[PDB]
RNA sequence: CGCUGGGGAGGAGGCACUCUGGGGGGACCGCCGGCGAUAAGCCGGAGGAAGGAGCGGGCGACGGUAGGUCAGUAUGCCCCGAAACCCCCGGGCUACACGCGCGCUACAAUGGGCGGGACAAUGGGAUCCGACCCCGAAAGGGGAAGGGAAUCCCCUAAACCCGCCCUCAGUUCGGAUCGCGGGCUGCAACUCGCCCGCGUGAAGCUGGAAUCCCUAGUACCCGCGUGUCAUCAUCGCGCGGCGAAUACGU
């Protein structure tokens, strides 16, 4: 399967119970939902530019 | 043993150790690609003076994370392939010299066999031993094991730490040789063949995240 | 040229099978029954171990020159295997060295600084300087940057 | 004329001297080119290299290092011959080609070790033994 | 035709003094003075455990004594000497001079 | 031509090994003492065993028999000075076995330390005996 | 020396370089970006030897813990005079069916052995360090220059590199235990010391439940000095060599 690119454009804050995941804002790169921002969670160092690639692009992870 | 024009070798070019070139490798992975290092170098050593900076890791050579990766002594607090592997004096720990000349014989290898550059399996193995998780978040109270996604430069370590560990698993208490292990591990990660300890544990851990979603 | 522009691999290999020819220079009775040192576990598995050993002495009282025979003890000593104890380092043996330095001098290769040391003759610098050619001009076949040298 | 410059890297001293030749460098009376290991050899004759045959094939250099391990001292080798070359040239380009490359060249390492302390200070400062209760 | 000075202190108060003073005499008077060199500094360092028992975590002392050395040489004059000689060898400071 | 297991003196040693590690199998021969019967016998340590001539194996036996007489200084020996008759001497296997019995034998029956130790099975040299040595 | 182009050793003569050790300078969120009450401040970029009390240490408030030390010395009460006081000889604290803590060596090829090639720092030294010569297979023995220590000595460290043998085996892994012999210290080495040679060749094939230490010249790996000391270091206190992985959080 290969996913569908989305660029970090906002860090929320830190979630989790021993801090090691983040909330994340992403844009839509393109696919099907192109343009389109939501709300995702995720682990490891991250900040504004970084590129990830997600299998879905429908959980709309819940605010912090 | 070996030929003295291999003893006692002179670069004259910009070169990975003075024979395999950058400028014919190209990544594929946008997400990889501004951490995967391919400065042209001569010696990748960089003395550990990029750790105290956060994101000081993606300055350094591909080969010299490999190499200090490759620097280790096994698996120490948890079992790989089955099995404690504790050295601990015939571990190369602290030993760069070492670590430098296995991963020199793997990429000659690799050379041999495939007619390609290593550098360019090297690439394609990371691109397909990168997993794109599952972790344990509390929505107030009350905890549930969540899937959530992962960033390039930790794909990257877990990675390159997967091979290390196929080579010192395929190398441990047997007759083959801890280069001819990364090597076999690589062109394996590389052509996605399941032989490979990395390909699987990536496959295994999409696998279980798929559930909890 | 000289002993410093060739490596000290082929230079003890290549004087060790030149020696064969010095008449002064044979392996004593005990030699085929011994050690090198008390840090050794076993003896030496080479036939002609002692041309290499009196041709490794010969190069470094011409390097480290003038030199005497404990100084060249702590060169060729070593670690030792001492059981369920740590390792230690321990200084080699010495009628080894003083034979081998007593035939270098009858065949005229060295000579004795009245109080400290021992030091090469003027034959001996030729004797390894020629060596040493010869192999230089071996190597140049392989290496091409060492002509310039 | 002659130059001469000086380097250093932990515990290790080298003195450096560098005029009008052929293309000749020695480190300890001997080639570099048949210093071993490799590790070490490229370490020292990535500045030459860098900087190319029209410049190192009309000088002599030699280098005088002692102290603190044969990494230390190929280091302090290093930093001497890229300082001598620099001077020796009075060109820029050289060196923003060393500064791009690898600062080190040029500027030094600071880096020390740290003294030791108490509860096993033969391992190290922060070290100790374990407990069990 | 040299003497030979050689000065040594717990404190450099002295050891200032002693050799201003001796600058100043050689440069009233006509007479040559190589120096003062300063020697590297010897000390002495004794460790100890505090605890007077056994008992408690072990916790050390770190005493230190430190030495400062010089020295000079002065052309031996005789005004030299005898002006020399007499000038005020406080208690804090050791002298030993010799020929050559 | 090389003999795949060879038949040396009391013992079939294995013809796959070099001599100086194949003569090891003796009790009483270490790689040592094996290296310098092989030097003076004129024999190539080095070498895979198998051609190991009929005297050439009488020769080792000629050796082993009485070493000082051929050489083999009497501080590379396994028994010098012997308590009955002087005469440095080399045993391998039975004589040895029954040597340490005998030497152990006239230590009980004086009633010595060493003997009584030996008796009981405890340490003989030195050691404590409080936290190791458990059976 | 080879191809007169190169390379070494002295002793004159110098303080350029290194080093030594006294006196001064230099970094202050100071400049620029953002975030913050426009305040106190936070994160980042350059420049720079060094960047965010630069790094690492010493000095540990008022209090309390009936924490430990009368077996370091000092001291109230109680107790022991031919004695629990003062000296000599011999034994013991070293005893071993076992349960525990901290470690050393290993269970092998990310290796064992042989022969060759390299490369430190800290400290210490008068009946002390002992170069250099000669004996000895080794441990060690006989002479002995110099040195009160930037002058002489302890001191050519190991891990590392090269070539050859071994090729996954309780083995050329491992090295406990025991026999014969040779030495040192010391008035004395059995109980109860340390070293050397030849033989001997036990468990151990990566380790459950559980648990420890570590954010950079740090951790892991390697050896050395000094304290104790007539002799004896798998310890304490320190020294350099090679040198990472992860997080900038809760």
């Amino acid at each position: 399967d290969e996913g569908y690119p989305a660029e970090v454009i906002e860090i929320v804050g830190r979630t989790g119970v021993t801090g090691g995941v983040t909330q994340v804002k992403v844009r839509i790169l393109e696919g099907r939902d192109k343009g389109r921002v939501i709300r995702r969670n995720v682990k490891g160092p991250v900040r504004v530019g970084d590129i990830v690639i997600l299998r879905e692009t429908e959980r709309e992870a819940r605010e912090i | 043993a070996k030929p003295l024009t291999e003893r006692f070798f002179i670069p004259k070019e910009v070169k990975v150790m003075g024979r395999w070139s950058v400028e014919d490798v190209t990544v594929e992975d946008p997400s990889l690609k501004p951490y995967i290092n391919l400065d042209a170098r001569i010696l990748p050593h960089s003395h550990g003076r990029y750790a105290k900076k956060p994101f000081g890791k993606a300055n350094v050579h591909i080969v010299e994370r490999l190499i200090n990766k490759v620097m280790r002594s096994g698996a120490s607090h948890y079992k790989a392939g089955g099995h404690f592997m504790r050295r601990e004096h015939r571990s190369i720990m602290s030993k760069k010299m070492k670590a430098y000349e296995v991963v020199k014989e793997a990429f000659m290898i690799i050379e041999r066999r495939t007619k390609q550059n290593p550098i360019q399996v090297l690439v394609k193995a990371i691109e397909n031993s990168a997993p794109r998780d599952t972790t344990t978040i509390a929505f107030g109270g009350i905890r549930y094991h969540m899937s959530v996604d992962v960033s390039p430069l930790r794909r990257l370590d877990i990675a390159l730490k997967n091979i290390a560990l196929g080579a010192s698993i395929k190398c441990y208490r047997n007759k083959t040789t801890y280069a001819q292990a990364l090597a076999e591990e690589i062109i394996a990660a590389a052509n996605k063949d399941p032989k490979s300890f990395a390909y699987s544990k990536k496959e295994e851990i999409e696998r279980i995240a798929q559930s909890s979603r | 040229a000289t002993v410093y522009d060739v490596p000290g691999d082929l230079l003890v290999e290549r004087v060790a099978k030149a020696l064969k020819e010095v008449p002064e220079i044979k392996p004593p009775e005990w030699a085929p029954f011994v050690k090198t040192g008390r840090h050794k576990e076993r003896l030496p598995e080479q036939e002609d171990w002692w041309y290499y050993r009196v041709a490794s002495v010969f190069r470094k009282v011409y390097i480290d020159g003038p030199v005497g025979i404990e100084r060249l003890r702590t060169w060729y000593g070593g670690r030792k295997n001492r059981g369920h104890a740590p390792e230690h380092f321990y200084k080699a043996g010495g009628s080894i060295i003083r034979k081998a330095l007593q035939q270098l001098e009858a065949a005229g290769f060295v000579q004795k600084v009245p109080g400290e040391g021992r030091i090469v003759t003027p034959k001996g610098q030729s004797f390894l300087d020629k060596i040493a050619t010869e192999l230089k001009k071996e190597l140049e076949e392989q290496i091409p940057e060492l002509k310039k040298y | 004329r002659v130059i001469q410059t000086a380097g250093k890297r932990k515990t290790a001293v080298a003195r450096a001297t560098i005029r009008e030749g052929k293309g000749r460098v020695r480190i300890n009376h001997k080639p570099v080119e048949i210093i071993e290991p490799e590790i070490a050899r490229f370490t020292i004759m990535e500045p030459l290299i860098l900087a190319g045959e029209e410049i190192v094939s009309r000088v002599d250099i030699d280098v005088k290092v002692e102290g603190g391990g044969f990494m230390g001292q190929a280091e302090a080798a290093r930093v001497a011959i890229a300082r001598a070359l620099v001077e020796w040239t009075n060109d820029m380009n050289l060196k923003e080609k060393f500064m791009k490359y690898d600062r080190t060249m040029l500027v030094g390492d600071s880096r020390r070790t740290e003294p030791h302390k108490p509860n096993r200070s033969t391992k190290g400062p922060r070290a100790k033994r374990q407990k069990s209760y | 035709q040299k003497a030979r000075i050689k000065l040594a202190s717990t404190n450099i108060k002295a050891l200032n003094e002693v050799t201003d003073q001796i600058k100043q005499i050689a440069e009233r008077t006509g007479v040559r003075m190589s120096g003062p060199i300063p020697l590297p500094t010897k000390r002495i360092r004794i460790t100890t455990r505090k605890s007077p028992d056994g008992e408690g975590s072990a916790t050390f002392d770190r005493f230190e004594l430190r030495v400062h050395k010089r020295l000079v040489d002065i052309e031996a004059d005789e005004r030299a000497m005898r002006q020399i000689m007499r000038i005020r060898v406080p208690e804090d400071v050791t002298i030993e001079i010799e020929l050559i | 031509n090389f003999r795949h297991i060879v038949r040396v003196a009391g013992v079939d040693i294995d013809g796959h090994k070099q001599v100086r590690w194949a003569l090891t199998g003796i009790k009483g021969i270490g790689i040592n003492f094996a290296t310098m019967v092989l030097r003076v016998a004129g024999i190539d340590p080095f070498m895979k065993a198998g051609y190991l001539t009929d005297e050439q194996v009488k020769k080792i036996e000629e050796i082993l028999a009485d070493p000082v007489a051929h050489g083999i200084p009497a501080w590379a020996v396994n028994r010098p000075k012997d308590y009955e008759t002087g005469k440095d001497m080399h045993l391998i296997t039975a004589k040895l076995v029954m040597a340490w019995r005998e030497d152990v034998n006239r230590l009980r029956r004086i009633r010595a330390y060493r003997g009584i130790r030996h008796e009981l099975g405890l340490p003989v040299r030195g050691q404590r005996t409080r936290s190791n040595f458990r059976h």
